[PDB]
């Protein structure tokens, strides 16, 4: 039942979306106002910790689903997800040992900006898949 | 409908009975915790490891799994499920299974109150438990359970206890602070952890304190990345696991040392059992300190 678990996690992924909006909110405030590392890290790990929540639900349903369709999709986003994690990692730390840099920064803020559009992206395909099930 | 949600602690404290543990019981009965010494006394570090290990992959959804239960879960591994968002309540047993675990074998030892001679003797043994977990039943959850319990400061600050195990344990005591020590440091610090092909319950703390809620944002991500490792590979620890303990011949009273039920209702009594985690682990924190001030007085 596929759409059985498409719906449930979709649910899940949305119940967790709001702390990672609010997550993503406060590093970019700190980024703004100019915060050293000791905080602006801080927030990454918040950032990288909620948004790995997605990754994990991905993996659950690049397990179960029958649908081959279904597997490929969300193996996809997944691994792409844990990319963009490691990439906020990397960036981060090079904000932190060059801080301060308003490009380092940058660098380090584009990244959290993609994170933001794969996981919405991610969302909507999971909710797409389960729509396609009828 | 189809997977659910726990929203309850599956361990209820308050509705287990037994020979050992009568309808209302008090807390840290001395026949009990006697009884529990006899019991734990009774055999050799090798079976007290085999015996918590069953009940720890029973607990964490490794052994004892029904389609039914694979089912209501979503998914076929409690490995698995831990890392989702509604194995919270999978998580937080654990927890409790945990840290109530280190208290259970700290009181056992602070109860040894013949001499700093028996007593190291004891802790010898326990290290002797921590060495088979890690080693014989690659069983990384009890192992930690075990350090933390050897590590607690009540325990550690027992001189006269490690002196004395350093002078008649000398072989115990090198394994402690040069082999097992800094192991599990390692696994904590995300470094490369035990041989998969041994292994029947991973490292899965440091993840399940980070998703309930002190490292730093790399050995995060690689507690994280790990997880996935763990996840993908519940069928294989379920496996050894079952191959580990083929022909495995229980004495039924050590499982019921080794359950966080029965634990809960030794340490804190019907009614105490219930208290909040955090009120039950408070007020032991100054029971254990006052034994071990009674023990080896610091004046």
């Amino acid at each position: 039942s596929d759409r059985q678990l498409l719906l449930f996690y979709l649910e899940q992924c949305e119940a967790n979306l709001t702390t990672l909006t609010n997550a993503v909110d406060a590093f970019f405030t700190a980024v703004a106002t100019n915060q050293p590392p000791k905080i602006f890290v801080a927030h990454s790990k918040f950032v990288i910790l909620s948004a790995h929540k997605l990754v994990f639900i991905g993996d659950t349903l690049s397990r179960q689903a029958k649908a081959a369709d279904v597997r490929s999709q969300v193996t996809h986003y997944s691994n792409l997800l844990c990319d963009l994690l490691r990439g906020i990692v990397a960036t981060t730390k090079a904000a932190a040992l060059q801080y301060p840099s308003p490009s380092a920064a940058q660098d380090m803020v584009e990244r959290v900006k993609e994170l933001g559009h794969s996981t919405q992206q991610f969302r909507r395909v999971l909710g797409q898949l389960a729509a396609a099930l009828e | 409908t189809v997977p659910i949600v726990e929203v309850t602690s599956s361990f209820n404290p308050a509705t287990f009975q037994s020979l050992l543990i009568p309808r209302d019981n008090r807390p840290l009965e001395v026949g009990l915790l006697r009884k529990v010494k006899e019991l734990l006394a009774e055999v050799d570090a090798r079976t007290l490891a085999r015996h918590v290990t069953k009940v720890d992959c029973l607990v964490a959804r490794i052994l004892g799994v029904t389609k039914e239960m694979q089912t209501l879960m979503g998914v076929r591994w409690g490995m698995e499920l831990l890392t989702l968002p509604h194995g919270r309540q999978l998580r937080l047993d654990l927890l409790e299974r945990f840290h109530t675990m280190s208290i259970m074998l700290a009181v056992d030892i602070l109860g040894s109150t013949g001499s700093a001679e028996e007593r190291a003797a004891l802790l010898h043994k326990t290290i002797q438990l921590a060495a088979e977990l890690r080693g014989t039943m690659g069983n990384m959850f009890s192992f930690a359970a075990v350090m933390g319990a050897l590590d607690m400061a009540q325990i550690s600050r027992l001189e006269q206890t490690w002196v004395t195990l350093r002078q008649r344990h000398t072989e115990g005591a090198i394994l402690y602070e040069k082999k097992l020590k800094p192991f599990l440091k390692s696994l904590n610090e995300g470094k490369e952890g035990p041989p998969l092909s041994n292994t029947t319950f991973p490292h899965v703390l440091p993840l399940i304190t980070l998703l309930e809620s002190e490292h730093g944002v790399e050995v995060v991500l690689a507690h994280l990345e790990a997880a996935r490792t763990v996840a993908h590979h519940g069928g294989l620890y379920h496996t050894n696991a079952e191959v580990k303990l083929q022909g495995f011949q229980a004495r039924p009273e050590l499982l019921e040392v080794f359950s966080t039920e029965f634990q809960m209702r030794l340490l804190w009594g019907s009614q105490g059992a219930s208290s909040s985690q955090a009120r039950r682990y408070e007020k032991f924190d100054k029971v254990l300190t006052a034994l071990s001030h009674k023990l080896e007085p610091a004046v």
